[PDB]
């Protein structure tokens, strides 16, 4: 007939060869069958290449192990969907699109296929309106922006994902729209704890959770990702309600497209990545973005490998965002938190036509103190600061002072300090940090400025010190 | 160019090839847009030698 | 009949195939024809190897655009040849032998193939005659030698363009013999600059021009040098009057001959050159040479890729020159000009035999000074100057003020100063040299040093200071 057939199996990519002219396009779902008792299952082939003597090689889904060459594919003629509507909020899926919680549901809902294309570019926009937080150095220094694509770099255990639940917990929580989080290729244990954490913050019924964690094969780890943004798109399109996107680790649909760019035998690229890196990234990453009237506000973690910021994957992820929070391991082991690389972070509306002169103001003052601190650091590490001129002892003495107040006790540390979290209006900090770099509180210790929220708190524990202001 | 530095110290003549080199966020694409934007009083003289 | 076919075309690199005993022997001058009306042309292939079973790999001098596989190739029985004689001077050329102001011109001429054998051993002697320029640092710490091999070495834009351009004006405009400049691979602007600047200096009459740039495909610069080298032969071994040859980024051809290498079928080396890197080098420079009694005062610019002086290309070419001058862009940071790095430049006929006691003495002087500034500078950069002893600070001014005097207002650079050149006889360099070291100068400021000529122009601008001597 027109069934294919299993001809090779390296690894989780499967070979097979279908009669002549019935060969399947590409990104086409195919079943085929394992009936190893133990591992019996129905595997979910997605096309991806065709290699010519009719033969089509594809990515499994599910891991292959168990088996046979030969055995009959079947092609669905579409390829992989997912349920969409307002039924998927409140409820956990796969990559494939089946729910976790409550197997079957969704199962008769609308199905979008996962491969959509970006929208033209006679619908977008630019986005420059300031969302703001309440974290000091995100307001001050990196102001995120409503409907724009935000990320959160960082290095192995330096706070992405306690950064991504405050986030979750400041603007996901007073939220009038749609939430979408996707986890790719992240702990399976953070998942079920933001799902019940969900739960009894009363978000879940207004968040739709996609989670292809690291216990997958790489395509449901390259392919979860879609999932979710085929949720947002049509929570976006169809209903046009203000949708959030949480993305934890697209770095590993990064790594997933390297491994299985491997199983498929191509040539490898610098590093090892592979060589459709950018490719690949720009057809996700063109997919979150709000249109003209509709909006996406998207939130990505972003993993740096061995805490090399040159590396490839996080390095052609740079150029898709409009605010990059970058956490660093120097200001990580210095005890403050979250630890932003305050010098290396950037936004696109830092700009005195958008925030105003005096947040822009102050921000280049914090950051020319810091960079004339972070020159002078060698020689403070080896002489110390005695050696110093009285200028740059008193810079010093300011920056050391900024850099601990951009410091924040978070809502979601609360779980690792028992201390609450505290909200910072953006006058506010503008405020408290014009002081700063004035010279206001130069006879403050430098701690008191460590992990406290406006200037009530600072005159709290400056007078618990014996300090006053 | 319409900047100082560039104009001064570095400047670009008709039919030199000058890279704009630096790490991200730095500019780059500020100075190019710049110097698009300054020739808006060259279009509008309307010789085609300015 | 004894033609040709066109097999394979992938990028520069042509296969073709020939009738049993019609295959052309290596390096070979074959005819294509491309017939796209808007690319019609005729490519030249230079046979490159024998691939067996009748196959050809030969490189194409032209851009393959417009080739189709099948094509009759003509077999010309002979290598690339360019015309001879001393009707070459005052033209520019190809690296196919073709006049580019004036086409048509030397079809008459005699032609001689670009493939030599360098001089029998038994031909070869040392040169050791100095050639006074007029560059301070030149003639005091590198002295070129007149009949040798000189090369200027440096990164990408310190001066070896300008440099070489100065020399033309010192050396080449009042000499009694021929010039050939050979632009490998470099810049058209900058050839035609050369061109429109030596018909002003009426040195056009003399010189013999022959380009091929960066725009053109790698066989191109591969051969271009071979070209020049060919006509300069000629005029050293047939005519025999004191040839002075010129060539621009030689570098070039190594890195023509590094971008084909793969898709010739040779494993890659270290840094990504070609394996017969050194091999292909020497069969190059060791034509450019000076028999016994027939003399070639060749000069050579040397690119350094990304500043690597260890690197295999200039690592390479290290081992065949006489006198190097080597730029560097620390030199070239602190505004010094000519960007020389007296520390790494060398000369072979810097010894007190040739130069004399007094010029030897004082080279070495300069260059202990210079050695002993270099290993204070970290502790003057960390501790401060004021923690060295006496001795070292009156050391560390005269180093500043030695490294300043060695920097020179060069004739080729009145276009990026404003400032008419100077020259310096040799005998008064080494005098105020002398005095420097001395100390005679201890008084002067720092400036006054800076761009100037010999002592009449140091005293000129110490009293513009307000200062004496
Ligand atoms: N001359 C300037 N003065 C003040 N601010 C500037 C200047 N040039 C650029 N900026 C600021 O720098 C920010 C980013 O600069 P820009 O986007 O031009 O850098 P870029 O080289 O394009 O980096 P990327 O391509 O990675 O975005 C802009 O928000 C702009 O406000
Ligand atoms: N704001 C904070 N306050 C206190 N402790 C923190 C804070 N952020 C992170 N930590 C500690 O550092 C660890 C960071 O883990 P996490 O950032 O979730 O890892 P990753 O960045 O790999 O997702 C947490 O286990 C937590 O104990
Ligand atoms: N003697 C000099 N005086 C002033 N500027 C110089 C001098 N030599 C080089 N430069 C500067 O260096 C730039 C490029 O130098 P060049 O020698 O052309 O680079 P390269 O060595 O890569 O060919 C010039 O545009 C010029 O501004
Ligand atoms: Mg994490
Ligand atoms: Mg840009
Ligand atoms: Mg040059």
């Amino acid at each position: 007939d027109t069934s294919g057939r299993v001809v090779r199996v390296t690894g989780p990519v499967v070979d097979v060869e279908f009669p002549r002219g019935s060969i399947p396009e590409l990104f086409n779902a195919l079943h085929a069958e394992i009936t190893f008792e133990s591992l019996a299952k129905t595997l979910t082939l997605e096309v991806a290449q065709h290699l010519g003597d009719n033969l089509v090689r594809t990515i499994s889904l599910q891991p292959t192990d168990g088996l046979v060459r030969g055995v009959e594919v079947i092609d669905t003629g579409r390829s992989i969907s997912v349920p969409v509507g307002e039924g998927v909020k409140g409820h956990v899926f796969n990559a494939l699109g089946d729910c976790l919680d409550e197997p079957g549901y969704g199962e008769k809902f609308e199905h979008w296929s996962i491969h959509r294309k970006p929208p033209a570019f006679e619908e977008l926009e630019p986005r420059t309106e300031m969302l703001e937080t309440g974290l000091k150095v995100v307001d001050l220094l990196t102001p995120y922006v409503r409907g724009g694509k935000i990320a959160l770099f960082g290095g192995a255990g330096v706070g992405k994902t306690v950064l991504i639940q405050e986030m979750i917990n400041r603007i996901a929580r007073n939220f009038g729209g749609t939430s979408v989080f996707a986890g790719v290729g992240e702990r399976t244990r953070e998942g079920n704890d933001l799902w019940v954490e969900l739960a009894e913050a009363n978000v879940l019924k207004d968040t739709a959770l996609v989670f292809g964690q690291m216990d997958e094969p790489p395509g449901t780890r390259m392919r979860v990702a879609l999932s979710a943004l085929t949720m947002a798109e049509w929570f976006r399109d169809e209903q046009g309600q203000d949708v959030l996107l949480f993305i934890d680790n697209i770095f590993r649909f990064t790594q997933a497209g390297s491994e299985v760019s491997t199983l498929l035998g191509r040539m490898p690229s610098a590093v090892g990545y592979q060589p459709t890196l950018a490719d690949e990234m720009g057809e996700l990453q063109e997919r979150i973005t709000s249109t003209r009237g509709r909006s996406i506000t998207s939130m990505q973690a972003v993993y740096v490998p061995a805490d090399d910021y040159t590396d490839p994957a996080p390095a052609t992820t740079f150029a898709h965002l409009d605010a990059t929070t970058e956490l660093s391991r120097a200001v990580f082991s210095k005890g403050i938190f979250p630890a932003v690389d305050p010098l290396a972070s950037s936004s696109t509306i830092l700009d005195p036509s958008v925030v105003g002169d005096e947040h822009y103001r102050v921000a280049q003052e914090v950051i020319r103190i810091l960079q004339r601190y972070k020159d002078l650091q060698d020689i403070i590490a080896i002489l110390g600061i005695d050696e110093l001129s009285e200028e740059d002892k008193q810079l010093v003495n300011r920056a050391r002072r900024i850099e601990r107040f951009l410091s924040q006790n978070m809502m979601a540390a609360e779980q690792f300090t028992g201390q609450p979290g505290s909200t910072v209006p953006v006058k506010e900090t503008i405020e408290a940090f014009d002081r700063l770099c004035k010279g206001d509180f130069d006879h403050v210790p430098e701690q008191a400025f460590f992990l406290i929220g406006g200037l009530d708190d600072l005159a709290k524990k400056a007078e618990s010190l014996g300090a006053k202001l | 160019t319409g900047i100082k530095a560039i104009d001064a110290m570095t400047p670009i003549g008709r039919g030199q090839r000058q890279l704009i080199i630096g790490d991200r966020k730095t500019g780059k694409t500020a100075v190019c847009v710049d110097t698009i934007l300054n020739q808006r009083q060259n279009w509008e003289s309307g010789d085609p030698k300015k």
